[PDB]
RNA sequence: CCCGCCGGCCGCCCAGGGAAACCGGGAGGCUCCGGGCUCUGGGGGGAGUAUGGCCGCAAGGCUGAAACUUGAAGGCAUUG
RNA sequence: CCCACAGCCCCCGCCGCGGAGCCGAGGGCAAGCUGGUGCCAGCAGCCGCGGUAAUUCCAGCUCGGCGAGCGUCGCGCGGCGCUGCUGCAGUUGAAACGCCCGUAGUUGGCCCCCCGCCGCCACGAGGAAACGGGAGCGCUCCAGGCAGGCCCGUUGGAC
């Protein structure tokens, strides 16, 4: 009825992502020298 | 297991007697298997590339009859492209026609300059127009490093065709992608029937083969 | 042929031009001063003006508001985008109004909206919608 | 009115009309990767004074060679790209400069010149060592990473006698 | 009315070789006509031709070999500034190697090769390849 | 009687053309896109409507918008 | 050091904060897993999603583009050979006046080698720069500006 009533959990806290050109070399070895299927379930899977 | 010539150009082919494919192509011989071009192009020099797929229906008295039209094209980037077409029940069964055919059929390309000669040649001869339903298609040589100038469709079959300079224009409805192929295949085509001053040599015919 | 073609016969052609090239919607519209003259923006990109009435092959109501701009008098109506933001526009308010993404033609199913809320207040509706500003002056 | 409003400026760098084209991606990237680029406003930079040589190359050469004219300005355009390395020695005819290469300019820049001779471990190293002035041109020391060395400087290239 | 006979005498043989035949008649001649033919001749596009004096618009009969590809004239003879031909050989050519334009300048009937040779321009009379 | 010439009315038709039906005495010689002249058209409705002007005994004819609205309307052909 | 005086840049000493956002993940168009809601709330430039797995709403994780900038609204050019001189169409899709005569207008076969005039082509004189192009110069580079070292074309600012 009220209008929004359509409208938690903790942040991982992780240490931020180079920025820079350095966020530029890790796409580099990301999709070349590391092993990659990219977002697959599968690929998520074997990250935990 | 091995593979039996059903034809005579097939036996010849099976034997050493023809050493190139511009030996064929030059008495206008059709080809009717697949192995006298791989025997001529055993390497991976060539590439296979599937363009579009769609699925085609037919009414009937209950429901309707579903199947699958491919497009494949190939080419060495060297002078030489082809381009078919296959339909069945399956979609790979469909490639698989479709890869078939675009081996079967091939054409070489003549390649020339644009004003300037040096080094081999990296652009059309001429200006090349084709036509296939209501497309048209232009050709027009461009300068060494000017890339090609065109659609992603057609930028295909030029670089497997082996050309890195070229100004491109489409007319008609271009998003039918086959007809645009198709149009880009015939002016391919079209390169080595065209007469120039170079070629107004006379040269006296061979009574050999 | 079926065009002039005369060394000397630049003005047909001028005169034929000037008279086929009115027969575009576009250029018509662009050009031709009745729409200017409609239009209740007046060419401007956006407007102000202050709310007087909350109202109402998809079936989804949507929730909008009647205005009357300030510059021209005249009324229109608006549409209010963001979830729940309803609540944030208060009958007698000041509004800034801006249009769709098409000038003039209606966007979407909504029938007969051109218009569109961005400012509330002197506040960005898209802000409040994240929390970003609030509204406890108002 | 203010003497500052007949000052000259200028964009220096051209944008793609199809943004989104994954060869481009990736060829970019790898570009990126190789010669360090911080962003991809340099390789637009790049390409913007690639497209200037080609025109000019393109308008002289539509003429004639004993032409007053395209003597005089493939001359300066030649003299030019040989004094800046961008074009080898021994090419002197104008139709060379029309299969010229980003590539080639990129090769150009301070870090690659420096890496080339052994006095940095890589692209991201020698940016690095640049913006902390360690190095010199002859006498002078320089601190931009795009500054381009010319031939005859290659050799004067040091590092900074005051550098720690 | 018969107004462009340049234009008829082209489209004639065209169709005439179109067929692969060997000879074609024109009936209106002139002395622009004999010009393109001379120039048509010399770079090798028509072997010979003869003029038949009837004291009334002579005819003219040409032999032809199979090597000319197409042939047209541009009806309202624009003038071509010196400096403005590479536009209109990449416009009306299939390349910068190959084909012909023909102009009428105050030396004559001239290919835009002789033109540009001597840096000056004219008008445009028509085109083979 | 048959062999021709000019003019006219028709049928079938190779090339060629076209989205195709089909045309081929052209709807050919045209993206390889320039013989000359005149008229008309620019998504579908509102609308051949309103307001003005001319004509007519009248009925009506010629000329002829805008606001607003809408995402398709149409052509040729295939299977049911 | 500079400055009318003060800054700012730059140089010399001592001590020493390293901080990324805006859009999006069905297609056009590069980028995918859980929990809610249930044609409601909402998204959606267009196609479309939502009536119990929602790949599209609301959230978390992950990912993509540009990046000290990103997104939204209106206008102009381009896209568009959908205003067509280059370069559209007029049997059936929108469109050849019912037909003839006819002024203005537009267009008009072939022919004389050398004279005059008009158009045309080339060159030249004359006439503001700035902007634009362009020769040369290492403001640390760059946007810029017309400079600099010494033994300087009479150094140069050509065209
Ligand atoms: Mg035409
Ligand atoms: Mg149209
Ligand atoms: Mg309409
Ligand atoms: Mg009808
Ligand atoms: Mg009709």
């Amino acid at each position: 009825t009220s209008a929004g009533k359509v409208r938690k959990k903790e942040k991982k806290e992780k240490p931020r992502p180079p920025r820079g050109r350095a966020y530029k070399r890790l796409l580099y070895n990301k999709n070349f020298v590391d092993d990659t299927r990219l977002g697959p379930n599968n690929l998520l899977i074997r990250q935990k | 297991e091995e593979w039996h010539p059903s034809t005579k150009l097939g036996r010849l082919v099976k034997a050493g007697k023809i050493e190139s494919l511009y030996d064929i192509f030059k008495y206008s011989l059709p080809i009717k298997e697949t192995e006298i071009i791989d025997y001529f192009f055993p390497k991976s020099e060539l590439a296979e590339e599937v363009c579009n797929i769609m699925s085609v229906q037919k009414q009937t008295t209950a429901g309707q009859r579903t199947r699958f039209r491919a497009h494949v094209i190939v080419g060495n980037r060297d002078g030489f492209i082809g381009y078919g077409a296959g339909v069945s029940k399956e979609v790979a069964n469909a490639i698989k026609k479709a890869a078939k055919n675009a081996r079967l059929n091939i054409v070489p390309v003549r390649r020339g300059f644009w004003g300037g000669k040096l080094g081999d040649p990296h652009t059309v001869s001429s200006k090349l127009s084709g036509k296939c339903g209501s497309v048209r298609v232009r050709l027009i040589p461009a300068p060494r490093g000017a890339g090609i100038v065109a659609s992603p469709t057609v930028a295909k079959v030029l670089e497997f065709a082996g050309v890195s300079d070229v100004f491109t224009r489409q007319s008609g409805h271009s998003r039918t992608l086959m007809n645009s192929v198709g149009a880009v295949y015939n002016a391919l085509k079209s390169s080595y029937s065209i007469l120039t001053p170079d070629l107004w040599k006379k040269e006296q015919l061979d009574h050999v083969q | 042929m079926s065009k002039t073609s005369g060394l000397y016969t630049a003005r047909k052609l001028r005169t034929v031009r000037r008279v086929n090239r009115w027969a575009d919607k576009k250029y018509r519209k662009a050009h031709l001063g009745t729409w200017l003259k409609a239009n209740p923006l007046e060419g401007a990109c956006m407007a102000r003006g202050i709310v007087t009435q909350k109202i109402g092959p998809n079936s989804a109501v949507r929730k909008a508001v009647r205005v009357q701009l300030t510059k021209n008098s005249k009324k229109i109506t608006a549409f209010v985008p963001r979830d729940g933001s309803i609540t944030y526009i208060d009958n007698n308010d000041e509004v800034l109004v801006a249009g769709f993404g098409r000038a003039g033609r209606a966007v979407g199913d909504i029938p007969g909206c051109r218009f569109k809320v961005i400012k509330v207040a002197g506040i960005g509706l898209l802000a409040l919608f994240l929390r970003k500003r609030e509204k406890r002056a108002r | 009115p203010r003497i500052s409003r007949h000052r000259n400026s200028s964009k220096t760098y051209s944008t793609p009309k199809k943004p989104f084209t994954k060869p481009r991606l990736d060829a970019e990237l790898k570009l990126c990767g190789e010669y360090g680029l911080k962003c991809k406003r340099e390789i637009y930079r790049a390409r913007y004074m690639l497209a200037k040589i080609r025109r000019t190359a393109r308008n002289l050469l539509t003429l004639d060679e004993n032409d007053i004219k395209r003597r005089f300005e493939g001359a300066a355009l030649l003299r030019r790209l040989h004094m800046l390395g961008i074009l080898d020695e021994e090419k002197d005819q104008l139709d060379y400069v029309l299969g010229l290469r980003i590539e080639d300019i990129f090769k150009r820049r301070l870090q690659s010149v420096i890496v080339e001779s052994k006095l940095a471990k890589s692209v991201h190293h020698a940016r690095n060592m640049i913006k902390a002035r360690h190095i010199s041109v002859g006498g002078q020391i320089v601190n931009i990473p795009s500054y381009m060395v010319r031939i005859s400087n290659t050799s004067r290239v040091a590092i900074a006698d005051t550098s720690s | 009315v018969r107004i462009n006979v340049l234009r008829d005498a082209l489209k004639s043989i065209c169709n005439a070789q179109r067929i692969g035949k060997k000879q074609v008649i024109v009936r209106p001649s002139s002395k622009v006509i004999i010009e393109f033919l001379q120039l048509m001749q010399k770079n090798g596009y028509i072997s010979d031709f003869a003029v038949v004096d009837n004291h009334r618009s002579n005819r003219i009969v040409v032999n032809l070999i199979g090597r000319l590809n197409k042939a047209g004239v541009i009806s309202p003879r624009f003038d071509i500034p010196a400096n403005d031909i590479e536009k209109w050989v990449v416009n009306l050519l299939p390349s910068r190697l190959f084909g012909h334009i023909i102009l009428t300048t105050s030396q004559g009937i001239m290919d835009h090769i002789e033109a540009q040779h001597r840096q000056i321009g004219g008008k445009v009379i028509g085109y083979f390849y």
